[PDB]
RNA sequence: CGAAAGGGUCCUGUAAGCAGUAGAGUAGCCUUGUUGUUACGAUCUGCUGAGGGUAAGCCCUCCUUCGCCUAGAUUUC
């Protein structure tokens, strides 16, 4: 037996999975699932449906030009069986899988490089627009820290930043409404 | 170890409690399962829901109950004379950024 | 062997190598601002029911002094230095 | 769950576990066809009362592949490594 | 509007595929095969008025020139300009090739 | 044991927002056209197999949290 691939989405088709459409011109279409089969019957384009490997290859989100992807092919010329050849082939598939995975990770990082700069720019714009929503001391807290600093001869800024650290550590949420007292 | 007066914040997964329920009964059923959740959590048969919590449950119609809700349940002493139950729960809606990803947390008394 | 020689080559010119406190602070501040925006939106969605009925005007409802002092204290205004008790009616 | 022609080292439990059962961590029996019970149900296995008369009882079974994909849906992957190899790198992979 | 929209996905209500339409446009032998699978006496306009891109027969040249100005024909033209999905593109999506020696 | 949470497994199909010498064309200001420029503008592209859901009869978690417990009542050669 072997592993086929879905015509529509490219997922691996294992035995007894999906369905095959036999066309009168002589073409077989293997679908891994009824989702792909029904999209095919509705004549949807896999290149336009964004969840498909065809769309991802067309959009350039799959690593396609790479030396590790040239090892797997449909071999139409059979080779006489050789035990050492099959064992060294198995070792080759394992090493090729490791190399291909780590190259794919490098490819994805090269795709996703600019996110940090975009997020930093957006954060700077949001902070500059909404400086007034940053956490601050209460009026009673400022009064009590000022009187404690006056009593102890300490820095009001020091007590203010210590209380800011404490309030940043202790996060509390607010509840809607409130109980009405019975008479 | 735990005193009679204690408040905690919970996340109620109302989606699995309202799965498959008739559309005209989903919001009253959600109110009933909130009462049942509070009774099972705090041991009090007397459960009182905030009207803002009722508004939050009924916000999207009779069949638009949110999947998850963040509530605060407060067990308080019932000081009225001739009381069958000495404790009761009061359940409120909690203003949070997003109700997912939160744990059950004890609300500080101060 | 060609794949291997390419692999140590790519290691030689560093094809697989991997790479600020002010930046982290500004992302944390932006996240706090977004959380505050979400809380404000949730408050508005709680207090608005404009599909079925109109919101009562603010001038027709008299505000509690405790709520006003709590909101001004949260905003950072000393209520004792301005004396809201005299301004509050009875 | 590995055969002589399928060298993938894997156990009998499908991806995500058996639906409404869990995982099989003990010895298991593979039986051709269907059996009268349902999941979680106790079953009694018994020797046949008579000597068999069919060639099928004397046949030797040679398995080539055992399905271990998810039965919680249209599972197309036998192993989580196969699933990650097909999917590639995800957003949460860099976020972690 | 689609006639009998309830059962338009049935196999007996199936229409010609876009890759078959591309091969019909590229090769007249393929179009000849498809036309000999039909009877000329049952076709609209005796089979003399046929749009290959829509893969559909018409009663008259006036009707054919008429539908050419419509949006379904322009939709078919845009789909053919984009190119139909094939097994070669399906293999290229996953990086699969045929080794013939 | 229960309630959350996390991970997995499935389902859908790429979130809100921002940006763009992408965008048929139209209208303004001037270098009067040399992406002239600015504005609007279905849509497209990128951040983004992302967002959302996931047991209600899915799986795992002495090892991620919080809570509960050796009851009460009735009857019995
Ligand atoms: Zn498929």
């Amino acid at each position: 037996m072997r592993i086929e691939n879905c015509f529509f989405c490219g997922r691996p088709a294992w035995p007894s999975k999906g369905i095959t459409f036999m066309r009168n011109d002589g073409k077989a279409f293997r679908f891994c699932r009824s989702k792909c089969h029904k999209n095919f019957k509705m004549k949807r384009n896999p290149r336009k449906l964004k969840w498909t490997k065809a769309y991802r290859k067309n959009a350039g989100k799959e690593m396609v030009v790479d030396s590790t992807l040239q090892f797997a092919a449909r071999r139409n010329v059979p080779v006489r069986y050789n035990r050492e050849l099959w064992q060294k082939t198995l070792k080759a598939m394992e090493r090729i899988s490791e190399i291909r995975a780590r190259r794919e990770r490098v490819f994805y990082k090269k795709r996703m490089a600019g996110k940090r700069a975009r997020e930093v720019a957006a954060a700077r714009k949001l902070v500059a627009e909404n400086e007034h929503l940053l956490p601050r001391l209460r009026g009673s807290e400022k009064r009590r820290l000022a009187e404690l600093a006056a009593e102890r001869g300490v820095d009001v800024e020091e007590l203010e930043r210590e209380e800011l650290a404490k309030l940043a550590s202790k996060k509390k949420s607010k509840a809607f409404g409130g109980e009405v007292r019975r008479v | 170890a735990i005193a009679d007066v204690v408040a905690r914040e919970y996340t109620i997964h109302l989606h699995k409690r309202l799965h498959g329920v008739t559309f005209k009964k989903r919001a009253p059923r959600a109110i009933k399962e909130i009462k049942k959740f509070a009774q099972k959590a705090m041991g009090t048969s007397d459960v009182r829901l905030d009207p803002q919590l009722n508004k939050k449950v009924w916000e999207q119609g009779i069949k638009g109950v949110p999947f998850r809700i963040r509530v605060r349940i407060s067990r308080r002493r019932n000081d009225e004379e001739g009381a069958k139950e000495k404790l009761y729960s009061y359940v409120q809606a909690v203003n949070v950024k997003n109700p997912k990803g939160l744990l059950t947390s004890v609300v500080e008394e101060e | 062997q060609a794949l291997e020689e390419e692999e140590e080559r790519l290691e030689k010119e560093g094809f697989y190598d991997e790479d600020d406190e002010e930046e982290e602070e500004i992302l944390q501040k932006a996240e706090y601002i977004r959380e505050q925006h979400a809380l404000i939106r949730n408050e508005a969605k709680m207090r608005k029911s404009l599909k079925n009925r109109a919101i009562i005007p603010r001038k027709a409802v008299k505000k509690p002094l405790s709520q006003l002092e709590d909101h001004l204290d949260q905003l950072g205004v000393d209520t004792e230095a301005i004396g809201l008790r005299a301004r509050a009616q009875t | 769950a590995s055969t002589e022609t399928d060298l993938t080292k894997k156990k009998i439990t499908p991806m995500g576990g058996f639906v409404r059962y869990g995982e099989v961590n003990n010895d298991y029996v593979m039986i051709k066809g269907s059996v009268p019970g349902v999941k979680k149900r106790i079953m009694t296995l018994r020797k046949s009362l008579f000597t068999h008369t069919s060639r099928k009882a004397l046949e030797k079974v040679e398995l080539k592949w055992i399905d271990t994909s998810s039965e919680f849906g249209h599972g197309a992957f036998q192993t989580a490594a196969e699933k990650k190899q097909f999917m590639g790198t995800l957003k949460k992979d860099l976020q972690t | 509007g689609v006639f009998a929209k309830r059962t338009m996905t049935k196999t007996r209500r199936r229409l010609r595929d876009l890759d078959q339409i591309e091969r019909d446009l590229r090769s007249p032998r393929h179009l000849q095969q498809y036309k000999e699978t039909k009877a000329a006496e049952d076709l609209p306009g005796l089979g003399l008025y046929y749009c290959i891109e829509c893969a559909k027969w018409f009663e008259s040249e006036t009707s054919l020139v008429g539908h050419r100005k419509g949006k379904p024909h322009k939709r078919r033209l845009k789909q053919l300009k984009e190119g139909a999905y094939t097994h070669e593109e399906a293999m290229a999506a996953i990086g699969y090739r045929i080794d013939n020696g």
